[PDB]
């Protein structure tokens, strides 16, 4: 899920 | 007749959610490209990815949503996915195209590889809340309350979401009283529609599985979003 945590992040 | 403390919540979800858009290259494309079933797959397929970036920035900056444990945010995210992007493709349907650009939208679903065993009740959702005529406000606070649901699956802390979901059924509610009294059940439609909505979850992972089996293609985002490997 290293793109979701990414998006969520960002 | 909405607390101040309610006031200011409703200001912030509602400049949340309209900072959102669909942008225009994408609605170009609904009158423009061709009506094949390739070409209108495609399309789907971009609304989808722009349903779930939006589906995020909304997410990302709910009150409270940063002080959830790191896993339930994304297990929130992922149980909401559907349900929210139903109901935003119903606000789109309804009400952020122009005239004729809805049977068009609509003539691309209807041949995009959906039985209609989707198709029915995905349209007869969109018939029922345009009849509704359904607030923006309506819309942006159902959106929040799905998608803090403490009901998905894989919440650590399920306490902590219904914490964050409280408050946005009581302004709902209150919104419901002020703005419709000669409606007393309005408030509980709202939430008949909520659990129409929860239908869907069982219709997409179907309509996915039948795309599946015709290899067609989906993005990263919408991979990784529905776990779809
Ligand atoms: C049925 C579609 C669009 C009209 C709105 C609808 C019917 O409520 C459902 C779903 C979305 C809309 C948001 C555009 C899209 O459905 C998908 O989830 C999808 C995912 C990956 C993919 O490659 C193609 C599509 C296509």
């Amino acid at each position: 899920n290293a793109l979701l945590r990414y998006l969520l992040d960002k | 007749e909405l607390t101040p403390d309610q006031q200011t919540l409703l200001h912030f979800i509602m400049d949340s959610y309209n900072k959102q858009r669909m942008p225009q290259e994408i609605t170009n494309k609904i009158l423009k490209e061709e009506f094949s079933a390739e070409e209108n797959f495609l399309i789907l397929t971009e609304m989808a990815t722009n349903h779930v970036q939006v589906l995020v920035e909304f997410t990302k900056k709910l009150p409270g949503f940063q002080t959830l444990d790191h896993e339930d945010q994304i297990a929130l995210l992922k149980g909401s996915a559907v349900e929210a992007m139903f109901l935003r493709s119903a606000e789109i349907f309804n009400k952020k195209l122009p005239s004729g650009h809805s049977d068009l939208l609509e003539e691309r679903i209807r041949n995009s590889g959906i039985s209609d065993e989707y198709i029915t009740p995905m349209f007869s959702f969109y018939k029922s809340i345009g009849e509704l005529k359904m607030t923006q406000e309506e819309y942006a606070l159902l959106t929040a309350i799905v998608i803090l649901s403490p009901d998905r699956q894989y919440i650590k802390d399920r306490e902590a979401v219904e914490k964050l979901q409280e408050p946005l059924l009581d302004v709902l509610q209150k919104l419901c009283k002020i703005h419709q009294p000669e409606n007393p059940q309005h408030f509980a439609c709202l939430l008949g529609r909520l659990t129409e909505l929860r239908t869907f979850n069982h219709h997409h992972a179907e309509m996915l599985m039948s795309w599946r089996v015709n290899d067609h293609k989906f993005t990263p985002l919408l991979c990784e979003i529905w776990d779809v490997q």
